[PDB]
């Protein structure tokens, strides 16, 4: 059984969450205090100012030559398992497309890890969850939000060629494109030119109007469409620094000095805060919560809390997690879908509006879904 | 299937002659939609010059060469015929087609220089 | 003589504020992030929403019950040799205006104490000096913002009657103030419509349009258009549960819950870097940074860091601080000036253009200046 | 110093009578800027009638009692009079003055009702 107590500590570390959400979603619908063009100056300064700061305080301090190599295979082998299932599904079905294989791996795979996930695990396992739920914010912000942005290139690079070169598309060798493309979306007019050599080579500039290939030719246009993707986003500007910073500080015991720690502490403490003010100023600019349907918003926590914990219960005996370890697996599955996959699904075009519904209908039954999980693991 | 432009005509001559530039493609489904004419500055410009496409009886023309030049596009021997009169001493540049079939293809074989 | 730690003590605490300010001047000029309609967004949130919840963290936690009230009379000491002085030279010169008078107070004896003057003084003179910098904040935010909000009531209550009665100035008893006004001002129309009765009285009522008194006259007028003023500003509802809780908890001894506690130190976190980070985007938006002129500019910095540090010189010898005490009161009248005595001249218009000149190059001067008063004071 | 103004020639009438109203000042540097008649019905409200001022050959009306209700001032006697003729039913309500010397002066005296 539990105490008591333990039922306090997580509303110590859970109520000034939503006290800092229900300011953000009152002051707009009820009492009407920001114009929404303002309430784009505060999401402005969350993505750029706030978030690369709060993840570099977290990273940098993360030991990485005592990572639990153990607890770090069974996350590795939910993101595996899920993603084997469903190109299988792309690939052999008769009407599986690629539109939908990455929003049902964004739903079940990727939860809200580093705002509200690390608050959440300290208070119910002590300060050891503390320490674990660091280490998959490094892999989320270093491997799988990079091998999910090169399934959005590739979602890109298919149409972009498949559109417009339907009878030749095999006699391709070079594909050249100018600097001033960052996305080739079709959001810019993207006039296609194709230069004719001897003998049946052919290369292709993708430009700017004014008024199947070689996989050995697809894996290089995508690989200039990354990075120019890869130096423009400031996270991966704060990961790198900060594993470059940890890799050196934990062998010579050097501490960060004084004049440079407090000088990201003063914006890292208004970094959690403002997300959930961030987070609550969103919930009121749309039109309505349930945007695609009471068909499809119970389709989207049922991909999140069912079949998310309940396929790493089975890839947790196999590595061999049990104790201690296993109860805190199945409950950082368990966690409201996080912001980062919206994001992408905003720019490109993949269903933006399953997505908005999943992050903020699933923050309003966060809290009583994952304390079931807490009593029946006890038992 | 090595799909092939034929460019023919230019030269060098001086200025007040006449050439007959052509544009021969083989190997497509429909190649019709919306054909141009351009040149290529040595300036590092180019200035498109004259265009034939399903319509057949519009052609988008610059403002220079306004009126001047002979555009003429054969449906049966897949070969645009550009006639061209009155040589101006400004075309040393390279004057070839960019023929369209939903995306621009091209070539760049001729060697038109006027003294 | 001082030592070279007292000097990195100081750098410690005042790196991490301008840190928290070019960021904020450069991604505006520099590399133009921020829309200046979108600046406004920030600017509506720290006003609301940090300093008030900020001031309300320091004055519930100050206790009252051991306040030091022979440091509290030699700084009610400035503030009344100044203010005597000033009333003397409005009413016996020959060009002595009330326009002048408040401008030239405001310049001299109201500091930045808040949100800069405490983690200065903290890194110069140990913890203790961290409690007298909370104690001189209770009595701004509770007297000397309020005297001071009494001197633009009645520069407005005396021009809209001095304006439009002055020939029968002398004989009005009661004034109506309609509740549709906020701001006695000529921002607004401001019918005038007076009553006639029998005896020579005459009632008045001020109205909003469409398409001397006797002293027992506007002294309810004022107060009319004070509590109005009141009840609307945000500040005094933190400085009233602020002292209200302090006289309670310091006497029983009762700790404030952790609910609680936590519940207000996540945005009181985010509030001293939004505080600096918002008052750098302000030294973008003007298109001058000396706007007055050369000849007034340097006038701002001589009613600030000669009139008024000289004058506690000799209103501490009379209340008698020595030693220590004589140190840090002399320093704390130093500091540049506040924010908020900027925050009424823009409403009032009574000269807007000289306190934005001194906020900004009080900003920039104000830390080789405060450090020559560290070392002449240390010999 | 005991600053007066005086209005009379109100009353009870029957409907289609006629009457006569007056404003007297006394006691002003000025006087004259822009004045004022209007109503104060028992249904709260007031609707504003006519007006004569400085310029004088300029009178402001409404639109139900357009062009059948007489204004004059008398600069001399600081008076002004109010001549209304078919006077409607709806004529209950209190019609008094509303004198200007750069703020707005008023009464009350008049007991204007018509059957
Ligand atoms: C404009 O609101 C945002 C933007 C980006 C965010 C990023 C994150 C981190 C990187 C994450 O949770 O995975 C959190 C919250 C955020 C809120
Ligand atoms: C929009 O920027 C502001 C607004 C209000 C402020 C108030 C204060 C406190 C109350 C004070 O210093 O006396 C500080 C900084 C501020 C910045």
């Amino acid at each position: 059984m539990i105490t008591a107590a333990d039922f306090y500590h997580v509303m110590t570390a859970m109520v000034p969450l939503y006290v800092a959400m229900i300011l953000a979603y009152g002051s707009v619908k009820w009492w009407k205090i920001f114009t929404p063009d303002q309430c784009s100056g505060i999401n402005r300064f969350v993505a750029l100012f706030a978030v690369p700061l709060l993840s570099f305080h977290f990273i940098a301090a993360n030991n990485p030559y005592a990572m639990n190599l153990r607890f770090l295979a069974a996350d590795s082998l939910q993101k595996v398992i899920v993603l084997s299932l469903l190109f299988l599904w792309c690939k052999l079905s008769r009407n599986g497309s690629l539109d939908w294989t990455i929003t049902l791996f964004s739903l079940s795979t990727l939860p809200n890890t580093l705002v509200m996930g690390i608050p959440l695990l300290k208070g119910m396992y002590g300060n050891f969850s503390g320490d674990l739920m660091v280490q998959i914010v490094v892999l989320q912000c270093i491997i799988w939000y990079t091998l999910m942005l090169f399934l959005f290139e590739y979602r890109g690079a298919k149409l972009l060629i498949s559109e417009q070169f339907p009878d030749t598309a095999g006699s391709i060798v070079s594909i050249h494109v100018d600097s001033d493309i960052m996305s080739l979306d079709g959001r810019q007019p993207l006039e296609t030119e194709a230069e004719i050599k001897e003998d049946g080579k052919l290369h292709v500039t993708v430009r700017r109007s004014n008024a199947m290939p070689p996989t050995s030719v697809m894996t290089r246009l995508i690989l200039i469409m990354v990075w120019r993707k890869l130096i423009r986003n400031p996270n991966s500007y704060s990961s790198l620094f900060g594993i470059t910073w940890s890799l050196i500080s934990f062998k010579w015991n050097i501490e960060m000095p004084a004049l440079i720690a407090k000088s990201i502490s003063i914006l890292s403490d208004a970094g959690l805060g403002m997300a959930m003010f961030s987070l609550g100023l969103f919930m009121a600019l749309n039109p309505r919560i349930i945007a695609c349907g009471n068909r499809r918003a119970a389709f989207a926590a049922a991909m999140r809390f069912v079949v998310g914990p309940a396929v790493m219960l089975v890839a947790s005996y196999a590595v061999g997690l049990r104790g201690v370890l296993l109860h805190v697996a199945i409950i950082q599955a368990a966690l409201p879908q996080g912001i980062v996959p919206f994001v992408f699904a905003k720019e490109y075009n993949v269903h933006p509006d399953i997505l908005s519904t999943a992050v903020i209908f699933g923050m309003l039954i966060a809290l009583p879904i994952t304390l079931l999980y807490y009593i029946l693991l006890g038992l | 299937s090595q799909v092939q432009l034929v460019e023919s005509g230019g030269g060098l001559v001086q200025a007040g002659g006449s050439l007959r530039l052509s544009c021969a493609a083989s190997g497509f489904p429909v190649d019709i939609t919306w054909m141009e004419w351009y040149r290529q500055a040595p300036g590092k410009e180019r200035e498109w010059v004259a265009a034939i496409y399903s319509s057949g009886q519009s052609t988008w023309y610059a403002d220079s060469v306004k009126g001047r030049f002979t555009i003429s596009r054969d449906n049966a021997k897949n070969t645009v015929y550009l006639q061209m009169n009155s040589l101006k001493p400004e075309d040393t540049a390279v004057y070839y087609c960019r023929v369209k079939v939903g995306a621009w293809y091209k070539g760049q074989g001729t060697q038109v220089t006027v003294s």
